[PDB]
Formats: structure tokens, C-alpha cells, sequence
């Protein structure tokens, strides 16, 4: 049956027994950068197994009210394993990231999930004047949970209806989106490939893309029911290749 | 070129369920008319044309305005060459995050002839410099300076009255797009410029008036229209539903998704 | 780059110029077409078609439905006048400029061509009569009398089930394109109706019947100049 | 017509009358093949 | 492609009855003047050119006079764009109820420098902008708005001085034809917009002068000319004997069906 | 003979034994829409005999000094059997109407009838600057007459001369047209197709065509002779054609 | 709720009580309606004129997963007035979503126009259907699941769809430079 | 699999994730009358989408005390488009009902309902002296409610031990059935063709079958779950075909 | 001369050499030929 999945990126591997189809990233599945589009004349440092592997986040309680969450990948890869060391010790990195949000839900749970990665999501800042420090929006360590109104500060908009980067959530669809209805779906699956103008980018200053957990519907329990339902992002970067070995930046 | 056409159906009590589908699995159904509903044959005539990126980006729109004068820095006009001053191109431009166009500048200039007290003199035909400088290069700091002597930096010389200059610019980023949206800083250590400023940073635009000076004061508008042609559209994004605020970052005042209406219900009309 | 010499004729709008010019909006996707049921292809078609004409355009009768009626009666009285006199010219011929080769000829200033008049008997069924429908080349005056009509082209109408009788104007003119405007030079003939014999009708039908004259284009109708109608005179913004 | 007058290729007009189009990487991303006249599951 | 052939013909004593037809039939008799005269054999070289829609629209003909002004929205002339506007073209685009006509406008701009106390300031070539809003598309309220941006709208973009601009437009309309006669409600419910103002709706004309300003009043007239091309006529109509009234519908008042003449039997002449 | 004539189009049937040849619309017999000029995707609705029938529509006398009269198609066939049910339960329609106006008169009456279908002929204000009410032109129930002279108000210009469209009435014979002359004609049959831009329309806000029977020789008849001449109009539908079942309008 | 995320929640309850009203009700066309004017399609039309095609909306239910009922979505064509009552809305074209494993139906709308571009501005001549949705059944959920479920629409364009004519967005609104 | 169905008939269309295999009236599938098998020799009007879709009828509310409903079709079709309409404006009428009865519960509801489709179920007054007039049986708006005992008056005997035909209700499987039970189906769809000795009849004053859904278990569930479960009718007319144009009757 | 040097098929010059012709559409819109040498009826 599709519902179940199987996916044994490295040494991590994710089994699930209720989950969609996984949303190839744009239809093409990730793959080491060739010759033919290739800048960078360094070495290229690929690690089968010690990078592409599944690594599991932090887990975020899907709250009623919470209106959403978002990493940026692959800065919210730091401190994450030989991904993140890779990441430190390499000026250019290319990875085709198959994340995976698990929420396990019951049957007599509401709500569903837009998980999408949207592919170079600048956000705006909570007061444009301004522009927020790289603490608003990098997710080295938790989500940075989206707000059900607006804010204001030198912080990140945080608009879930403007999703951050004044597009229209609902539309958010058009980047490679796949959803967690807890009513069929307990996880999703985004194989999303290398997506960047440039072969190969740092991995600290530029975040290839945001994978954007918005509730649509909000967690919806009757009493008696499991209220800490969380949401488990476990990304697995595919076919990461890196040049230019420096320095580690901290 | 033709869309698909739609294909006749009929009366069908199967287990295909073809309207019955799951969104969970992220894929927009491929259903048709035909499938979930009893459509006659109808051939399609219409076309996807128009609605090509090629197309649509063949709409030539301006990306700068700004007023240059005629007898400091308001005797020519400096413009950080993006797409994202002028809001009209910019959100066609920000429905793709990568576009790889070559992008066909049609430089409009018009004459204002400031009022003032003494305009009865007549100066000749006003010839304009758009001098390109490529980022990095000798920025003039006055309408005179070297900087002007354009030994490398291409310049139309358009002159008033002649045919609207226009000189095709080819794919000059040094990625392989150009990056509309670009969730990046500018520096490694994640400080400095957030936004598509860091990697669209594409030199500058001056434009000024060859003519040495008038006896009057006259501030010609640069009207810069960009057309992007042999586009390569390469991750489709949402158009910006909130107005747009800073040229350059995405900075933005929330907006409703959409015009609210009086009730779920309400249907005008 | 290549060495091109403007013609006097540059950066001007003509009218009527063949000059092909980039489109509003490129690779435009027109709705496609569908056989709409009656294609015109040339105006001359609907000149082709018959029109009723006003040959009865007598003051006040204009407004009226009798401009087109052609009064016909059973009695002896002007049984030696014309039924009708008008001129042939279509052009600015009172009857004829209005109808539909009349108004697809002001929008020409030359016309060409054998206008055929289609007579049609509004009258009663048991209205036999004999009339003499003559179309007069010019050169010489209008036809007073039957007999200086019989002298030019003419056809005898005999009433009867057909109801009616097409009097086709032989295009007798000596030039290959007479002009639209009034000018005495291609000035047309003058077609005029007669009775060859009166309009009998039996005792239960009314005497004064009712004829339409339907002025039609024939095959070898054709306008060559074009020109704005005077018909169409706009005094200001609508 | 067609004939490029300029030597730089991006120096030619817009490819208006190129139509190509493949939806199927944005609304078919999915790797298992998804058939309508089946269930999606 | 010349008009047939008068053949020859002789006397005839036969039962043909050429000239002998019925109107009842409501067919046009196809007799020639061979039969029901006696004509000689007279070879027609005359064509019917310059009598085909195609032809017979090929004059351009004024659609839209407009006098917008430099130095509020008088700055800006504005077309609700239909064929109707103007009487010339009007009557002979409605001499069929449908026409599928790619259109041919052909602006004509002229500065007219209306006469003030001061007019000794000399304003550098004019340029002017005609802008094409679609219908529904965003309509501009200022001669400095943000809808001048022509990211998706055509515009020409013409200077003074130049030819005058063309852009042809292909056929627009959301049916297979123009529909120039339509007696037809806008609403389903009958009540509304009656005329070919429902469906004829083809978007907005904003004419505008690129310049900023000028140091005394410029008011431009706008002669928007249509040339109709390619033209698909399908239902012919009869032109219009009483004077046009209204742009937006067929509203007229009487005339009287030709010039009245004296008698029945009054040739002139 | 070509006097006689019989269409059986559905379950009625017309019978004729004066009657000119039928004018088929433009020359185009009508036909259902074909797939290639065919914008609608629904399923067509296609009564072959419950809609493409002959409807007789009320007999107006023609008076002596009756001017015309018109009838606005299809929505003068509203509550007229099926097809009127069909344009009620249909967003979009199509048809070939086949009018056929019957004038029953002796050998002894004078007339003539311009039965003329006019398509899209869109009627003038009797003030032109304001706009006349739907009732003003519909033809739900009766014919509405052409005045004799000009006429004022919120109203159709009933104008005969102008034919309401500000157009010469002798020159609406460009139209299909038919004569009914009471000399040789009784009855008058207009085979005319769909005659639209848009290959299928609503039936309520368009009207296809308007059937224009325009007196040009006014009823003449002597003392004696059957004053009430009915002009009776029986109007078919042929291949009759509806997309898109919606609610029933009212 | 446009500001928040409830402008796309649909709300269903297992209550009787307006039973016999629709779930919701808008206009088909995506140019000018207020809930398709800002959507992926919608926001393709606005930047054009002219639109043709088959809109297909894909319904998801966002509720508990033993949350079983049966609505009845239905796009009904012009020219009559907006339903408002489930039996009108069956007389035009509608789908029956039976809510289960799948929880997605596609009301895909059969483009039922005469003519064949409709137009993206609001105009009465191209006016487009009403979508609408009903309770066929009601959403009948176990006594441990939320009454109050949600539904997500989706509106999505089929291979039909086509835009004809290019205009400037009325949406994107500058007042003045950035 | 078998559980999951979509009809498409018409405009209208029905799909279900629970539902079992549809009930083929026995066993034949409804067409059009063949010219061999034809009486009437009007010219039959067959709107293959204009009436053969699915109307949604009145929903009922399963109460947990209600014993069972009936709907008399095609009587019960007045009213509903134009499949109503042509049978109004036709004297003889024949149709294939694929009537689907949507009765969407939870998985913690418990009940069962005989969804059949009785040909000619001619009902037994309640006294069984008199005959019950028409509105008691017909099912115009509201579907007729079988009573849980026996009634007395000039209505219908609604016994539903007896489903008001003087026949066992258990028996009534003998008739195309289909069991809507909550644990497994929540719709149940019978295709039952034109059943009728005469090829065609008149759809008023003959019902060509009754759709009677008894409920053998009455509805059982907990408190919390939801009370209002509907029992929704949605029956699409097949190849139905029309002779006999006439004045509408109502 | 006669080429065409705009993609777009309406960015033409017009088809003025075009002369066909139909007059039957509406000079012989009878369903029953008629002939001009035989009675009308
Ligand atoms: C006057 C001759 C030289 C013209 C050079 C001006 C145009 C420079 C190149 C522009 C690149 C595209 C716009 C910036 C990048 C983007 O944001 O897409
Ligand atoms: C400046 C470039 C764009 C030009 C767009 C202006 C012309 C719009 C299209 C006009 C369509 C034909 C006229 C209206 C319809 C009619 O009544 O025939």
C-alpha cells in the first residue's frame, strides 16, 4: 500500500505505517552536482553515509493555538552530526534534503499540517525598517513558531496568514508541499532535491530553503485524548557534497 | 500547442473514484471534467500561450523612475540596479524564486522643463548617457567625472526626441539564476544583508544629460523598463499578497489572504 | 549598421496602408473560431440582398410604413401617369440611397453594376394587372409618357402567382464606373412604373393594392472607391 | 521573421512562441506514480 | 477574382419567366441582366476589391478623441475601449452583429500648448504613454500611479515628433467574435447593462504624457484610430439611418427612412 | 409543388398548402455544437423531439393598421413546454430555430408581412438616455408592436420605420427574411441556426434573435371579408443543445 | 479570519441545527471572488484578463480520522440564482464526497461557459457559477472526536485551463516609491 | 478495492470511501427501450445528462426510535430538475434509478439499514375498509415514515414489521437491496432498472418502485457521539426516456 | 512583399488580396433550390 513508507537514508532509517506518497522536492529527486553544472573546481567531499542520514529535531508540541513552525535548512542542520561538521568545515555545500515531519496523531484527532519547503523563503521583518538578527529566523535549535497575529520588533513578521514572506499561506502549496491530515496522514515526506541559483552555496549565511509546518487546521482533541502531539521533523540531506575544506566557523 | 483536450465521458458507477483523491499525498489531482462529471467532447483550442513565463515576463514593465536635472547628485540619477523598485514587475518577478532572463532594458526619457520664473529659453535636443557600471566598478560622484568616459561601461547616448533606447542585457549574475527571493545574509557569520540584496547586486544605472548645461532648469524623468526575455523560471512562488514596502528586503505589513466577504455564505449576486 | 533610405512617404499614418505592426500582446491566444452562420466576406453581399426601398418617400410617408408601399389602384383616373419615377443612380437617388445597395454604395464613391429592382405585389390574390416597369439610360428627359418609357429598357409585369417581377438594369452607362456623388456626368437613368393595364380586382378586393420595390446588387455589381457615408453625421461626442 | 539581426544571443527577441510546459513537477511531485482512476491512500 | 461576366443574351419568347420570381421565398432573385434583357457579351473586369470586410475595414477610421493634459484626472485620458465611441468606424462595424477582427490601433498624438498669459517655457519632446489595462485589471487613478508600472500591460511608450504609434491587437474577445450588436442583459436575471456594452467589454485605454511636468499646460489630444484586419463578418446588419446618441447603447431617435423627395413620381432632374 | 410545404419537427407537426420556400438562416442548416467549436465541458443536454419541437406562440390579429410586431428568442419561449424548462434548468443553451408565422387570409386581403429573424437585434430606448425595463422587450407572453410613430418613456422605440434598432426596416430584409403576401404567401418558415459569438449562451439575459413580422402593405380588406387575420407564430428549435444544470431560474 | 488561519478552515459540526444551510457558498469565478481571487489560480488570473478552463477544487477534511459524513459540493452554472437550498444545488453539477481513507474529493468544475474565455474582471456577461457546499449526510463522529471539524478546499486548475489576455494585477497596489 | 466507488452520472457526481458493491436491480443493467421492446411510437426524449443525474434528496434524520422511511419514485423526482420537468411535459416516462442513500456515521455508531428498492410496494391502508389518499404514500419533500406500530386513518399502513405492503420487511431482500450497516458501509447503491410490465408509464400516477429504508438495528450510539445522523437519498434516474409531450400536469 | 516579419499571426498586414465571396448565405438562403428560370411558387 502507499500509506506505508520505508525510507533507510544512511544509518538512520524512518518506518511509517500511515504516510502519503513522498513529495519528490519539484518532481526531480536529488543527485550530486555533475560536471556539466559544476563551479567549483575543489575536491568534492561526499559522504554516503555519514551525512545523508536521517537526523531527528527537536520535537515541537502541536498545540491548539499554535499557528505554525519553521526550520531553515540546512542551518537548522548545525550542530547536527557529520552533516553539520561537514557544513562547518566546507566553504560550498549541496544537499537534496528528503525531510520527514512525523505527528502521530489518534483517529479522534483533528487538524492537518501544510508541511512545505519553500525554496529561499525570505522572511520579513516584524518592523520593516528594521531587519531582524540572524536569532529570529535561524533554527539551530527549535522551530520558530509562527504567530497567529502580528508582531512587532526587530524579529521576524511571524504572520501565519502571510507566512513570513508575504505570500499567501494557502498558496505556499505551489513549493513542494505534502500534508499531515491526522484524519489519513501521520507523517510526511519531502525529497527535496538541491534547490539554489549557484551549483553550490555555504550552508551558513544562505538557507537553502524553510520547511514550513503550518496547521491549517488547528489540533483539534476531546478530553481524554492525547494533548501533547508532537511534531518530529527528521530530515535526511541526500547526495551532500562539499568543497572548499576551511576552517571551522563558529 | 493546443491545452489537452477534453475527452467525452459518460454515465460510470466504478470503483476508479476519480474525484476521490488525497491532498495528504501533496499531489494536486490530474482529474478532468471528464472524470468526475459527464462532459461532451470538446476540443480545446485553447492555448497556453500568453500564460508562458516567456510570455508573461515579455510585458515590458518599469523597475525605476527617478528625476535627473539639468543645471551634486540631482543632475544625474543613480539607480542599484533590481527588479524589486517598481512593485509591478517585482511581483511578477517574485512568482519564481530563480529566473534565468535576459533582460531587455527600454530606457524612456522624458523632459519636464521645471516651472520657474524665466523659461523663455529654448535649449536644443537633449542626448542622455544610461551609463552601466558594473558592481565594483568607478562609481561618478558628479555628471562631469572620469567615470563617465566610457571606455568599458556600455552607454545608449539616447538622445530626446529619437525612438525609446534600448539595449538587451544578457544573463550577467554570477550564479547560475538570478535569485528574486534569496533567504541569505551577505556574510558567512549570518550578519550583514538579509534578502535578495546580498546575490542580486547587478552594479549600478547613471543616467544623465550629455548636454553640458541649460540656461533653465530642466529635470528629464528616467523611466527604466525592463523585459525579461529567454527567461528560465526555476521554483514558482505565491505573488506577495502585502503591499510592498522596502526595495530591498522582503519586509512587509501583514494583509488579510484575501477581500473579506459578510459570511461564509455570501455569495454576491 | 544596414544603409537604409527613408522614403518621403516615412512616419506617416495612411489610412489605407498594408504596413504590418508589432502586436499589443504577443503570441495571443484568440478564442478559436467557429462557423458563425452567415460569413460576410464582401459587402456586396448584402448589397446582393434584397431591400425594400422607399419609393413612396412622399413628406411625411418617410416616418410612416408608406414609404415603401407603391400605391396601385382600380381606377381609371392617372391610369396615364407613373406609378413611381426615380432616378436609378443609388448613390443620392431618394429612393435608392437608403437601402441596402443605396447604403453600401455612400460608403463608396464609384459604383459599378446592373442594380436589379425586385417588384413585389402587396395586393389581393384575385388583383391580376399589367404594369410596365422601364428603366431610362440617361441622356434624354424623364419619361413622361408609357410609351417614351417603353422606348427604353423595359419589362411588362404580369401579375400573377409569382407576384413578382425583377427589373434588372442593364448597367447602360458609358463609363466602366459610374460615381456614387451626384454628378451629371455618371448620372444614372431614371426607373419609373407604369400601368400597362389597370388593376383588376374583383368586386370583394380592395382597389388600392400595394407594391415594395426591392433594389438588389446582381452579379456584376462592385464599388471601387471607398469613402466615409454621408448618411452617418455625428454632431458631437455620443 | 525568425532571423537573429544580432551576433549575442540574448540580443534576439523573446521565445513567445515556445509553449512547453510540464506541470507534472509541481502538481505530480510525488515518487510513486499516483493514477486518478485509482485510490490515493 | 473579377464579378461575373454579363453573358450575351438574345430574344426570347420561352417559359423561363427569369425576371418572373417571388420575394415571398425570401430569396434574393440571382437574375442577370441577360435575362430579363437582351444584353451583349460584355466581359466584367471589375472586381469586387476594396468592397470585402476585410478591405472595406481596412481604412482606419477614429474610435477615441481625448484631450489629456500636463501640469486630478485630467492628466490622463481614459477609454472605456469600444468601437462605439466614435460614429465613423461605428456604423460600418455595425453593419454585421459579429466580427472577428484583429484590431489595428494606429494613436495619433498631437501637444496643443493651450493658450495661457505665460507660454514662452519651451517643454522638451513630449513622450506619451498608452497604457492597455484589461478588463478587470487594475485601473489607475493618477498620472503618477502605480499602475503606470506596465509589468503585464502593453504600452508604446510613443514620443512626439515620431510616427505614430501602432500596436495591433489580436482578437480579445472572451466569445468567438465581437459582438457588435447584442440584445443582451449583463445579468441572467434580465436586468442590467442591455447592449453590446455587456459583452463588448475589452478593458480600459489610459493615455498619459511620460513626462513629469511642464512648466505651462500641455494638453495632448488623443486620436485613437482602429483598423480593423483580419476581419471575420457573420451577420450583416444595415447601417444605422438615425444618428448615433448614446456610446454605450443603440439608443437613437427617429429618422425618417430616406431624404424625402417631393412625389412618388419626382425625379429630379 | 414548392407551395406546400410540411415540417415535423418533434411530436408538432406544420402543414402548408401556400407557403414560399423555407429560409434557411445565412444559408447554414443548424446543427448541434460540434466538438471543435465547443468551449463548455459539461455533458450537452440534447432533447431530440421533448425540446425540438413546434411551439404555437399567441396569435396577435393583424389589424389594418397594426405597424409590427416582435418577438425576442428564446426568452419569448419561456414556460413554453421542455425547451423553456431546458433554458430554466441550463446556464447555457443552443438552438436552431425554425420560426414558422402562419397568416391564414383569403384571396380577397391585401398585405404583406416582413417576417424577419434579426439576430441580436438590440432595441432603442424610447428616450435614449435612460434604459427600458426587460418587460419592454421580452416576449414572454405576447408580441410586443411596433408604434406607428415615435413613442416616449421608459419604453422600446417602437418606431416601425427604424425597426427599434435604429436600422431601415426595408434593408432588415439582409437578415433572414421571409414575406408572407396574403396575394400568394399564408405562411412564412426561417430555418435559423444558432447565431451567436459564443458558441453557447444563456437564454434568459441573451436573446439569439429577434422574429420582426413588420406589416410594410397594411391588412386591406373590403367590407365583408374576416376582419380578425391572426398572425400566428410556431417557432421549433432545432438541435437543441444545453451545459451547465443549475438551479431553476426565475 | 482572513487575518488568522481560519479563512481556509471550512466548518463542519455534527449538530442539527442549519443542517439544511450550505457548509459555504461563493462565486465560481476566481478573478473577482473574494475566496479564488488571492488563491494559486486566482492569482494567475488576476494578472490576466480573459480565463478558460476547468477550476477543480479539492476538498480536504481536516477532522478526526473515525469523522465519517457525506456532503454534497456542487458548482451550479449561471443564470439562475445562487442555491440555497441542497436541492438546487443537486439540480446543477455537484459531486457527492463520501468522507473516508481518501478524504479528498475534486469538485472539478466542467467549464460550463458561453463562451470560450471567460472574463478575470467582474463582469455579468462571463459571470461564472456559484460553488457551493451542503450536507448530504451529517459528519458523524464518535463520542471521543471534536464535533467541530474542518474542511480545506483546494482550488486547482485541470489541463483545460488557459488565461488569453495579460493585464496588470489589481492586487499589487503601490502608493509610492519603496 | 470494492469499498471505494464513484458514479458520475450527469452533471452530478457521487464518490464514497465506504461502500460496497452496487446493487444492479436484479442484476440488469437500465438502458433505453429498445425498438423491440417498444409500445409507444412518439419519439422518445432521452436527456442523457440533463435528467439522468444525481438529484439529493430531502435527509432524513436516523433517530434512534425511527423505524424506517420510504420514498415512492419516480414520484418522489417531483420537483427535482428537469427529470421533474419531463415528467411533467411527458405522458409516458421509463428511467433506471441508481439511487445511493448516504448515511455517514462513526465507527462507534451502531445500526443497520435495508436500503430496497421494491418494485410496485403497494401499500395497505391503515384501515383497511377505506383507500389512503395520495399524499400519504407520495414522496414529493419528505420521505414517508414507516411507523413502529400499527396506525389507524385514511393514511398508509406504515407497520414497519409489515413495510406496508402486508410483507415480512425481512423478506423485503427478495426486492434489489443493499445494507447500509455502520460497522462497514455508510451508503449503499442500487442500480435498478425500468421495472414495469408496461415499457413505459406514466411517472404520477404510477410510483415504478418504492425505496424503502428500514432500519433493523436501530441507530445505537454512546452520548458524545453526534445524534444527527443523516440518511441522505441521492438517486440518479438512468436512460430515461420520454414519449408523449403534453401539457404540463401538476 | 508578403512576408511576415511579426511571430504573432494578428501582427500582420491585412488579407486585402483576399476576394472570396458568398452571396448564397443570404441572396439563396432557401432550403429548396430556385432557379431563376423556373417559377418561384
Ligand atoms: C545601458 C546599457 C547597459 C544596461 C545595463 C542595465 C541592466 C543591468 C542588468 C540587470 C539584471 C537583472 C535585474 C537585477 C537582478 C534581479 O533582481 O533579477
Ligand atoms: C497600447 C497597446 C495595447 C492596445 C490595446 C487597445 C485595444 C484593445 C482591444 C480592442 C478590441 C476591439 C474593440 C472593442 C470591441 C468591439 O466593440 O468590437
Amino acid at each position: 500500500s502507499d500509506r506505508v513508507r520505508s525510507m533507510t537514508l544512511g544509518n538512520s532509517t524512518i518506518t511509517t505505517q500511515e504516510s502519503a506518497n513522498v513529495v519528490v522536492g519539484y518532481g526531480e529527486w536529488p543527485s550530486y552536482l555533475s560536471d556539466k553544472e559544476a563551479t567549483a573546481e575543489d575536491q568534492p567531499t561526499q559522504p554516503d553515509v555519514a551525512t545523508c542520514r536521517f537526523y531527528t529535531l527537536e520535537s515541537v508540541q502541536w498545540e491548539k493555538s499554535s499557528p505554525g513552525w519553521w526550520w531553515k535548512f540546512p542551518e537548522a542542520l548545525k550542530n547536527m552530526g557529520l552533516f553539520g561538521q561537514n557544513m562547518h568545515y566546507h566553504y560550498l555545500g549541496r544537499a537534496g534534503y528528503t525531510i520527514h515531519v512525523q505527528c502521530n496523531a489518534s483517529k479522534f484527532h483533528q487538524g492537518c499540517l501544510l508541511v512545505v519547503c519553500v525554496p529561499e523563503a525570505e522572511m520579513g521583518c516584524a518592523d520593516t525598517s528594521t531587519t531582524f538578527p540572524a536569532t529570529e529566523l535561524t533554527t539551530e535549535e527549535e522551530p520558530h513558531v509562527f504567530t497567529s497575529d502580528s508582531i512587532t520588533g526587530k524579529k521576524v513578521q511571524a504572520a501565519v496568514c502571510n507566512a513570513g514572506m508575504g505570500v499567501g499561506v494557502g498558496n505556499l502549496t505551489i513549493f513542494p508541499h505534502q500534508w499531515i491530515n491526522l484524519r489519513t496522514n501521520n507523517s510526511a515526506t519531502i525529497v527535496m532535491p538541491y534547490i539554489n541559483s549557484v551549483p553550490m552555496d555555504n550552508m551558513f549565511r544562505h538557507y537553502n530553503f524553510t520547511l514550513m509546518i503550518i496547521p491549517f487546521a488547528p489540533l483539534n482533541f476531546n478530553e481524554g485524548a492525547t494533548a501533547y502531539v508532537p511534531v518530529t521533523v527528521t530530515i535526511a540531506p541526500m547526495y551532500a557534497e562539499y568543497n572548499g575544506l576551511r576552517l571551522a566557523s563558529t | 500547442r493546443t491545452v489537452a483536450n477534453t475527452q467525452p465521458s459518460g454515465p460510470s458507477n466504478s470503483k476508479e473514484i476519480p474525484a476521490l483523491t488525497a491532498v495528504e499525498t501533496g499531489h494536486t489531482s490530474q482529474v478532468d471534467p471528464s472524470d468526475t462529471l459527464q462532459t461532451r467532447h470538446v476540443v480545446n483550442f485553447h492555448s497556453r500561450s500568453e500564460s508562458t513565463v516567456e510570455n508573461f515576463m515579455g510585458r515590458a514593465a518599469c523597475v525605476f523612475m527617478d528625476q535627473y536635472k539639468l543645471n551634486s547628485t540631482d543632475n544625474f540619477a543613480v539607480w542599484t540596479i533590481n527588479v524589486r523598485e517598481m512593485a509591478q514587475l517585482r511581483r511578477k518577478c517574485e512568482l519564481f524564486t530563480y529566473m534565468r532572463f535576459d533582460i531587455e532594458m527600454t530606457m524612456v526619457i522624458t523632459s519636464c522643463q521645471d516651472q520657474g520664473t524665466q523659461l523663455e529659453q529654448d535649449m536644443p535636443v537633449l542626448t542622455h548617457q544610461i551609463m552601466y557600471v558594473p558592481p565594483g566598478g568607478p562609481i561618478p560622484a558628479k555628471v562631469d567625472s572620469y567615470e563617465w568616459q566610457t571606455s568599458t561601461n556600455p552607454s545608449v547616448f539616447w538622445t530626446e526626441g529619437n525612438a525609446p533606447a534600448r539595449m538587451s542585457i544578457p544573463f550577467i549574475s554570477v550564479g547560475n539564476a538570478y535569485s528574486l527571493f534569496y533567504d541569505g545574509w551577505s556574510h558567512f557569520t549570518q550578519d550583514g544583508t538579509y534578502g535578495y540584496t546580498t546575490l542580486n547586486a547587478m552594479g549600478k544605472l547613471f543616467v544623465r544629460h550629455v548636454n553640458k548645461s541649460s540656461p533653465h532648469q530642466i529635470t528629464s524623468t528616467i523611466r527604466v523598463y525592463f523585459k525579461p526575455k529567454h527567461i528560465k523560471a526555476w521554483v514558482p512562488r505565491p505573488p506577495r499578497l502585502c503591499p510592498y514596502i522596502n526595495k530591498g528586503d522582503v519586509n512587509f505589513v501583514v494583509t488579510e489572504v484575501t477581500d473579506a466577504r459578510k459570511s461564509i455564505t455570501d455569495t454576491p449576486h | 549598421g544596414v544603409p537604409v533610405l527613408n522614403t518621403p512617404g516615412s512616419t506617416q499614418f495612411l489610412t489605407s496602408d498594408d504596413f504590418q505592426s508589432p502586436s499589443a500582446m504577443p503570441q495571443f491566444d484568440e478564442t478559436p473560431e467557429m462557423h458563425i452562420p452567415g460569413e460576410v466576406r464582401n459587402l456586396m453581399e448584402m448589397a446582393e440582398v434584397d431591400s425594400v426601398v422607399p419609393v413612396n418617400n412622399i413628406t411625411g410617408k418617410t416616418k410612416s410604413m408608406e414609404a415603401y408601399q407603391i400605391a396601385v389602384g382600380t381606377g381609371n383616373t392617372d391610369k396615364t401617369k407613373p406609378i413611381f419615377s426615380f432616378q436609378m443612380d443609388p448613390g443620392y437617388s431618394s429612393v435608392l440611397k437608403r437601402t441596402l445597395l443605396g447604403e453600401m454604395l455612400n460608403y463608396y464613391a464609384h459604383w459599378s453594376g446592373s442594380v436589379k429592382l425586385t417588384f413585389l405585389f402587396c395586393g389581393s390574390a384575385m388583383a391580376t394587372g399589367k404594369l410596365l416597369i422601364s428603366y431610362s439610360p440617361p441622356g434624354a428627359s424623364v419619361p413622361s409618357s408609357r410609351k417614351d418609357a417603353m422606348l427604353g429598357t423595359h419589362i411588362i409585369w404580369d401579375i400573377g402567382l409569382q407576384s413578382s417581377c425583377v427589373l434588372c438594369v442593364p448597367w447602360i452607362s458609358q463609363s466602366h464606373y459610374r460615381m456614387v456623388q451626384q454628378d451629371p456626368y455618371t448620372s444614372a437613368g431614371y426607373i419609373t412604373c407604369w400601368y400597362q393595364t389597370n388593376i383588376v380586382v374583383p368586386p370583394g378586393a380592395p382597389t388600392s393594392c400595394d407594391v415594395l420595390c426591392f433594389a438588389s446588387a446582381c452579379n456584376d455589381f462592385s464599388v471601387r472607391l471607398l469613402r466615409d457615408t454621408p448618411f452617418m453625421a455625428q454632431p458631437g461626442k455620443l | 521573421t525568425n532571423i537573429n539581426f544580432y551576433k549575442d544571443a540574448a540580443s534576439s527577441a523573446s521565445n513567445r512562441q515556445e509553449l512547453q510546459q510540464d506541470p507534472g513537477k509541481f502538481t505530480d511531485p510525488v515518487k510513486d506514480l499516483m493514477v486518478k482512476t485509482l485510490p490515493a491512500l
